[PDB]
């Protein structure tokens, strides 16, 4: 199953939440809940002077951290 | 140098949780049910007659003075019965349910939406999408099909 | 005074311009504040039970540094400024508390420039949520996935608590380690349940019932309740950001 | 060389006044606000009492010798004294007088805390 | 002409006491014609008239950095260029406090030297690009543009007290424009120059492969002036002096400098660089 | 360890700022450069492809 | 129409330095950033070297014909040349000279990129 | 009149060369009276006087949007309203480039027609609100 | 004293008016919203008609004395006339005159209810 695949229980709940937000009806509630599933954030770490993306843990849920 | 100008509060303190007493008296007649999604609640300590939950082990029923127990919620639906004989059903995405011996049920979930806000029409299309993902041999997509099916199958069976 | 009168003409018109641009910040900020004050009515319920697990007596700092090997701190900072002393006091507390065995994974751009300049090596990285969409449980879990990179012993999350529109104080969540928390769970579940600190809730029946729960599920119990803690910190700091900006902007006006 | 650097520091502090007067010290880089916290110290240190103006400042007047005037600025310029607060430099002469005054303020400030503890316990 | 404003107060005094009508700022009005008569006498005379010349460096005092006073405008109108000295920069450390944005010269390359044309045309490009970026507090410390490096080192080189010999000026600016002086830090830009001009390192450390090109002789100024630096006979030897100077500096001197932690030794090294800023 | 503030002195860090430059126009200049380099980095790819 | 549209554009451009100086470029819509870049390109493009300025510019002057002077502004007016960088417009004549200069700057950028690589290979 | 600002230069020239006493901006005192000799001849006459009318559109050039100037101050003190054109709007495709807040007609409605009072009275109630909204909204 | 209290009241109302547009009237305490009511009543009570325009607009004008006016504002300040609505004080003079308008408003609304009740009950 998905357990030994390497993903966390929390990514699992978020996948379920994404699906629920899909199937539900169009309205103000959906307008609220699509926000609670959309991915827009990032991560950054500071080089000697510059910014660089810490891409060791992705935001998308299908992938696996390594 | 100033000796520790700051003294930040412990943010847990602002809450007012239960005081689990082992009980030197009788049980109430109705459970005080509190249900919470991500941050905002939907129900704050409302009187309720009984509540039925879905779990990995299976489906359970909760009445006043139910035994103190805690376990995972499996992603599905939830049924709540108020004292007036009415009912209210809520789709959830996992979580943990804590039933106090005093009759105070605290439920924490990642999502909570009634059945009324879902249509079988839009649900139907996602099914074969999940099935195609499940049948498509790939560890990144197979699990997605399986999981979306896990939440859709109780909905497909509950609407019917 | 030709050059002088033109100098003052320039400054005057420049400030008449700058004033309304700052007022524009104010109106946009209220558009984002009134959306979030709705949370205040619906506040202080999702961790009403969770405290009972992860709370303990107020342990001193000098002792836990000896107990631990690598502590952890999570200051929640902002993406844009004109807020106030929130980010800066969040830094002041860390240099007030600074010690050898610490590490910092912050949130927001403002801990990016500051921390590395004040805390060279302990600071590692940050997380950045562009606030086009509200914050999600998956985001707090995404923060947990960063903290789990470290074998940390105690994670002190730091954030700002919106007591009111005129008071945004600090607040912290002292999270024990899972392997430490499970042992504390068994130790406290054995003996009689006596509260060891005023204002604390007794939790003996819980630490028995969790003992009945299986292994993988208790792992998820800890990770889940910690995710909710993280999320409440982020939410409180969003409301405090938009509540302190209006104050630190009307004074600018 | 010291005077050249003092004048330079204040030349930067003056440029930052146009921001601090508008936004605040909280909107400045860590480097910048360190220069602010140091230039304010230099400016407050430039002040000192005179025997003539004892009526006004209510303090005896100091006579800062030249060789002791430079080492103090050099220490205040190299960051050799940053733990000292801003107000210990106001209306003194010589860094020794500062450290005396800083002791006075630390004592009084802590005594307010023990005093407030007794005022709180009795309350 | 030390202060010409003081030559205008005198004309005002004369004219007003002789009951001439005043004018703007109490001057008689024809005080423009005064400096015009004085300054149009400057010229580079025709070969028919001996190919003689007289240069003029008039000076005008300024109040609160304004260029809106009467006599000032009357003179900017007349003079070709101007060397604007800003107290904000004099007070801000750098000396001479030339402000390049407000100081120009309406002759340009035609005046200066063949060897200076190719360097000044590079410094104009470099400073025009650094003018657009230098407002930025350096964030990309390693991602800093090469212009942000070269420009700042060139500003260090601009700091002087006395005049600089032509041979001794270019070779310090050539390194900047071509980036040999990019691994050193800003604060050691002049000690470098000192050694580059008065303590020939490769002559000392034995790395003498150059046949002629060394900064000790001081008579290469005339060959540089005639042939130019961008010449076949002088370009390669120039590079095979500066790259060795850089490597010996970066290895023997720079290395020791960054290893200083004490306050006595760092204050000693401090005052050394200020002396280097003065004498060079 | 507190802060390595830039200064004229050698122990302090290097200051590449110029007083003649104006801070008001600096943000637009930063956006301009950061965009211009993206276009050049893409132009290299377009020519290779 | 091209002239009045450029005048109309530079007006908004002034209004947006007045904001970018305060907030930042991130506080503007993508449609607004577009005209920022276009006005910033028209301002630099309307520069031109002159044959008389050979002494100062160090470059040969360019004669720009009227007809060529409209199909190059109008192109830049409707996003026909947004992929071209900014400095390629600085101190040139028509639009044909631009792509020459931009192709160069690509080459002189590839040089520093690959020379950085060979610098890494050597050490 | 295109325009009166030059007319005042002419009165200055005359009065100064004939050694009349000067004043602010080197003008004499009765240069306010100069334009009052003129503009007050504009009128809407009485039905005892044919009901004729003389309207006036005096032009006055400003410099750097100055209105504290002497002549501008005077003509504004004289005129029954004003119109104020702006170059910052003329360049932004807004032509005629009025600034409606600074532009005033003290004759608000008595001039307007029956069909015009309702319409323009709605436009005042539209633009006064359009500014409170347009001024506070962002660029984006 | 009455006038200075009104100045205090309306000043506080200006401050709370800067708060209501930001937070909301529900943010205010029970003590503050009372003066937010009374300040509005005062400002509406300042509105007075004029016998000059009695022909133009039709409404009568009211010459109100000095001492009577002070007793009126003292009533509105001491809270002994708070049950009266806000709009009754709009365009009136004297406390003895508004009460006719308050009765008129109540009678009018009662007649509209008696009209609606019987118009709905008849059908």
């Amino acid at each position: 199953s998905w357990r030994d695949a390497g993903i966390s229980y929390l990514r699992y709940l978020s996948i379920v939440t994404r699906c629920i937000h899909e199937v539900q009806k169009e309205g103000p509630l959906l307008t609220k809940n699509v926000r609670f599933s959309t991915i827009g954030w990032k991560s950054l770490y500071l080089d000697h002077g510059a910014t660089k993306e810490y891409t060791a843990i992705p935001a998308e849920l299908e992938k696996i951290p390594e | 140098q100033d000796p520790r100008k700051f003294f930040p509060d412990n943010g847990f303190r602002f809450f007012d949780g239960p005081e689990d007493s082992f009980g030197d008296g009788n049980i109430p007649a109705q459970i005080i049910l509190t249900l919470t999604r991500q941050d905002e609640f939907i129900l704050k300590q409302e009187p309720v007659a009984a509540i039925t939950i879905r779990t990995n082990e299976g489906e359970m029923g909760v009445l006043a003075g139910h035994e103190y127990t805690v376990q995972q919620l499996a992603p599905g639906i939830l049924e709540v019965e108020y004292e007036g004989g009415k009912k209210d059903q809520y789709v959830i995405s996992g979580g943990f349910a804590h039933v106090n011996d005093t009759g105070v049920v605290d439920i924490n979930t990642v999502e909570a939406v009634p059945l009324e806000e879902i249509d079988h029409e839009k649900l139907a299309k996602a099914l074969e999408e999940a099935r195609a993902k499940s049948q498509s041999p790939d560890e990144a997509v197979r699990i997605q099909g399986e999981i979306a099916l896990e939440i859709f199958e109780p909905l497909e069976a509950a609407l019917h | 005074g030709g050059g002088t009168i033109r100098f003052w003409r320039e400054k005057l018109e420049g400030y008449k311009k700058y004033h309304q641009i700052v007022k524009t910040i104010k109106m946009v900020t209220l558009a984002k504040y009134r959306q979030t004050v709705v949370r205040t009515r619906v506040r202080d319920q999702t961790l009403r039970y969770t405290r009972k697990a992860l709370d303990a007596k107020t342990q001193d700092d000098q002792e836990v540094i000896e107990k631990s090997e690598c502590l952890l701190y999570v200051p929640i900072t902002t993406n844009r400024g004109s807020c106030g002393a929130l980010n800066t006091n969040m830094v002041r507390y860390l240099q007030e508390v600074e010690n050898p065995k610490m590490t910092i994974i912050s949130v927001g751009k403002k801990a990016l420039d500051a921390m590395t300049k004040v805390f060279q090596d302990t600071y590692r990285r940050t997380i950045l949520n562009d606030m086009k969409q509200a914050m999600s449980f998956q985001f707090a879990a995404y923060v947990l996935e960063h903290m789990n990179t470290v074998p940390w012993d105690r994670a002190q999350i730091v954030y700002n608590r919106y007591h009111g529109a005129a008071s945004q104080k600090l607040a912290i969540f002292n999270l024990p380690k899972f392997e430490d928390w499970k042992q504390k769970l068994e130790e406290d579940s054995a003996g009689d349940g006596k509260i060891e600190e005023d204002g604390l809730l007794q939790s003996l029946p819980m630490k028995t019932a969790l003992g009945e729960l299986e292994e993988t599920a208790v792992e998820d119990f800890y990770n889940f309740h910690s995710c909710l803690a993280v999320l409440n910190a982020v939410s409180e700091n969003e409301l405090s950001e938009y509540a302190a900006r209006i104050v630190a902007v009307e004074n600018q006006l | 060389n010291v005077a050249m650097d003092i004048v330079e520091m204040l030349t930067k502090y003056k440029e930052l006044q146009d921001i601090i007067a508008v936004l605040g010290i909280d909107e400045l880089s860590e480097e910048d606000k360190l220069i602010v916290d140091r230039a304010r110290k230099v400016a407050k240190f430039m002040s000192q009492p005179f025997a003539v103006a004892e009526v006004f400042t209510g303090m005896k007047g100091y006579y800062v010798q030249l060789e002791d005037c430079v080492s103090d600025f050099g220490s205040l310029l190299m960051g050799q004294c940053d733990n000292i607060p801003e107000m210990a430099f106001y209306m003194v002469g010589g860094l020794d007088s500062v450290k005396e005054k800083a002791a006075k303020m630390a004592a009084e400030a802590a005594a307010m805390r023990e005093r407030a503890r007794k005022a709180a316990e009795a309350k | 002409y030390d202060d010409l404003s003081k030559q205008a107060v005198s004309y005002r005094q004369i004219s007003l006491l002789l009951r001439r009508p005043p004018g703007r700022e109490a001057y008689p009005g024809d005080v423009f014609y005064l400096h015009s008569r004085l300054l149009e006498r400057s010229a580079m005379m025709s070969p028919q008239k001996g190919s003689g010349s007289l240069t003029s460096l008039p000076i005008v005092e300024t109040l609160s950095n304004d260029v809106t006073a009467y006599i000032v405008t009357n003179v900017i109108s007349i003079t070709d260029g101007q060397i604007y000295l800003d107290a904000k920069l004099f007070t801000g450390g750098q000396r001479p406090a030339v402000n390049i944005g407000l100081s120009v010269s309406r002759v340009g390359s035609s005046a200066q030297n063949k060897a200076m044309k190719k360097v000044g045309g590079a410094l104009k490009m470099l400073m025009g690009e650094y003018r657009k970026m230098a407002g930025e507090q350096t964030s990309g410390s390693q991602n800093v543009s090469p212009v942000m490096i070269r420009g700042a080192r060139c500003l260090q080189l601009f700091n002087q007290k006395g005049p600089s010999y032509f041979m001794d000026a270019i070779v310090a600016l050539y390194a900047v424009t071509n980036g040999y002086m990019d691994d050193v830090k800003l604060q050691y830009s002049k000690f470098y120059e000192f050694l580059l001009l008065n303590k020939d390192l490769p002559v000392l450390y034995g790395q003498v492969n150059n046949k002629y090109f060394y900064m000790y002789n001081k008579n290469l100024n005339y060959f540089i002036r005639y042939f130019g630096l961008n010449h076949e006979i002088l370009e390669p030897e120039l590079k095979k002096y500066i790259e060795i100077h850089t490597n010996l500096f970066l290895d023997n001197y720079q290395s020791r400098m960054n290893e200083l932690k004490s306050d006595e030794d760092l204050v000693q090294l401090k005052n050394l660089l200020y002396a280097c800023k003065r004498t060079v | 360890n507190k802060v390595k503030v830039p200064g004229r002195k050698p122990q302090d860090e290097e200051d590449l700022t110029w007083a003649e430059a104006d801070r008001k126009l600096t943000p637009e200049e930063r956006y301009a450069r950061d965009k211009q380099m993206a276009l050049l980095d893409k132009m290299t790819s377009q020519v290779e492809e």
